[PDB]
């Protein structure tokens, strides 16, 4: 019950890291459009 | 930059897929201990 | 870029916090499973 | 099993997230080179 | 107790990734300020 | 930016090694669960 519980928390943080990853790729895409 | 984009766009979709299926296998394990 | 920045800052702080919580559960697991 | 499985799925996401992160660090580097 | 350690390693990875991510974001912001 | 470059390069080398171990350990969990 505790290993799976940690799994939910681990998957929870990895989801947010993705949101942050997406935001950084957007910036990179955006700067790229302009610099190009 | 052409292939670059093509790659990050596929990775994004991939990850969302893994995250989705992970949420599934997670809830399966939740109701299982039960 | 104004909103963008506000969201990265928040998410950066949020993730660092979620990680800290996971540390608490990790400990209980180190204890219990042993 | 079902969790040792969830363990793999989690490892796969971070593995994939790293693949995406690499590309993003490559973009930042490229733009940094031209922008300056 | 095979998985608990593995859950720590996955934890340490997301942590290292977050650090790298924050660095990447600093670069995105820094370039942004130069571009505009 | 000079310091930034060597910090991301190491962090990249770091996570890569860590990702291997994470897989290897995973290889042992199901190799040893039974």
């Amino acid at each position: 019950a505790g290993i799976v519980q940690q799994q939910q928390q681990l998957l929870d943080v990895v989801k947010r890291q993705q949101e942050l990853l997406r935001l950084t790729v957007w910036g990179t895409k955006n700067l790229q459009t302009r610099v190009t | 930059w052409q292939e670059w984009e093509r790659k990050v766009d596929f990775l994004e979709e991939n990850i969302t897929a893994l995250l989705e299926e992970a949420q599934i296998q997670q809830e399966k394990n939740m109701y299982e201990l039960q």
